[PDB]
RNA sequence: CCGAAGCUUCGGCUUCGGCAGGAGAGGUA
DNA sequence: GCGCATGCTGCTCTTCAAAGCCACGGCGACTGCCG
DNA sequence: CGGCAGTCGCCGTCTACCTCTCCAAGAGCAGCATGCGC
């Protein structure tokens, strides 16, 4: 959803005929969410061995 | 919280000693008041 | 038609001006907004002859913007990637207060 | 610029509001730049200028009436002329009935505009006759008008600099004996508020 | 305050070197 | 050979937006609401 | 005016000890550095 908001907001400030799917998409929010869940979270717990 | 207070105070001083319109000065004064309020007690009014 | 004020973050006045001038037409409203003016002046300084003219914005953080008032103009000039709000909102911000003729003229006359 | 300590205004209760006799919402509005307040009012100069101000106000009253009747005479001129020249030559006067309703609503358009102006003047005058200190006033328009026409005699602003003035111009003894007088002979809930 | 090194009259003197806060999860009595 | 213009890298800010998620008891002001 | 009852915010909710992990990142502004042109 964060990436979708970014692409919607940036689709109206660039010039047409130079817009490609690779220039509208930002990966940083998705990787940030993944690495924030698998680290500092209350449900992904240190395993006891 | 000290850095925020100092930054707002410096911006307010420079804008006052420049001949700014009343709306902008009022906005800066409101923002300085909020910063000091957050310094003394954070979360009492509004959001933390 | 009045002159209003907008509040950007810090250093993003010229990027808010650019994005707004682009979204004037790209979006679809060429008769609502009219003129965007980022107040600017000069600064006397030289380095043994070579000049610099520091970009001392006479109002760091604000961008006056001539605009009419509807319910789609507010939307476009409030979601621009950079603006923070409509400085002037004195009371639930239900109708931003416009800049006063005099002050607007003496700011533009610089 | 002066600021206000949070402990003495956002508490339970509000000690600043108890000292100044102001509701906490009113204090929050004044402090955070959302409404005005009247610090002082020179009543001697609002006494030895009364009938003179009333005469100038009657001058503007008459001038607004003259404007109204001027353009009412010229609108009825245009009307009368065009309507009597083309009073539905041949057919039924459905065009002159459409412009009958439209001309009656044009007369009542300029009439409600002159009524609106009469109301503006009436309220301006009333407020300038009922202006006591520590009275909150909203709506920038009205304030600006009062400060343009009757600029002097009345002083006030918003922010903590305007609360410093209220605190500075405060008399502890008079209010203290007033509260003791209220507690001495009183009942209901005003006694509880005084306590 | 501690360590290293010099003078040391044995009281000490001099040089250099060196830090320690928050949030979350699980457990024992 | 000298003067013009544009690009490597330290280096220093910057943070209004807005949808999100939803015990229990005691106490005291308060505030719109009904009469 | 005068009562009035819901309501909304703020206060509080045992002690001592052990082990582990994680704690701002993207945007922008100079200070020269060098290639190229006449």
């Amino acid at each position: 959803s964060r990436m979708e908001r970014v692409v919607r907001e940036r689709m109206t400030t660039q010039d047409v005929e130079a817009i490609t799917p690779q220039t509208l998409i930002n990966i940083r929010p998705v990787v940030a969410a993944i690495k924030e869940f698998f680290g500092t979270s209350q449900l992904s717990q240190f395993m006891d061995q | 919280l000290y850095r925020r207070v100092i930054n707002r105070n410096n911006r307010l001083k420079r804008l006052i000693d420049l001949g700014a319109p009343e709306i902008i000065v009022n906005n800066e004064k409101r923002m300085l008041q909020e910063s000091v309020d957050a310094l003394f007690d954070n979360g009492r009014r509004g959001r933390p | 038609k009045n002159w209003y004020v907008v509040h950007t973050y810090s250093g993003y006045e010229n990027k808010v001006k650019a994005n707004l001038e682009k979204r004037v037409e790209s979006m679809g409203m060429q008769d609502k907004i009219f003129r965007v003016v980022v107040p600017e002046e000069e600064e006397t300084d030289i380095k043994n002859g070579k000049k610099k003219v520091v970009k001392k914005k006479v109002f760091p953080g604000y961008v006056l913007v001539e605009i009419v008032m509807t319910d789609d103009s507010w939307y476009v000039v409030r979601n621009t990637p950079g603006v923070t709000g409509f400085v002037g909102s004195a009371g639930s911000g239900s109708k931003p207060t416009p800049l006063l003729p005099g002050e607007a003229e003496t700011i533009l006359k610089r | 610029a002066p600021v206000t300590h949070i402990w003495y205004f956002k508490g339970v209760p509000s000690r600043l509001g108890y000292l100044l006799d102001l509701a906490p919402k009113d204090l929050e509005k004044i402090i955070y730049f959302a409404a005005y307040v009247i610090t002082s009012v020179d009543e001697e100069m609002r006494h030895n200028e009364l009938s003179t101000l009333e005469a100038e106000m009657a001058v503007e009253r008459k001038a607004v009436e003259d404007q109204r009747d001027g353009e009412l005479e010229a609108r009825a001129q245009k009307l009368e002329a065009d309507l009597a020249e083309l009073e539905a030559e041949g057919a039924k006067a459905d065009a002159r009935r459409k412009v009958r309703d439209g001309g009656e609503r044009e007369m009542r358009q300029i009439r409600d505009r002159a009524q609106r102006e009469l109301d503006r003047l009436e309220d301006i005058w009333s407020t300038f006759t009922k202006l006591a200190p520590k009275q909150l006033i909203v709506d920038e328009n009205l304030y600006r008008e009062l400060v343009d026409r009757y600029g002097e005699y009345f002083t006030g602003a918003m922010g903590a600099e305007s609360i410093q003035k209220l605190i500075e111009n405060f008399d502890i003894d008079a209010e203290a004996e007033s509260l003791r007088d209220v507690i001495r002979n009183g009942k209901g809930q005003k006694k509880l508020r005084a306590l």
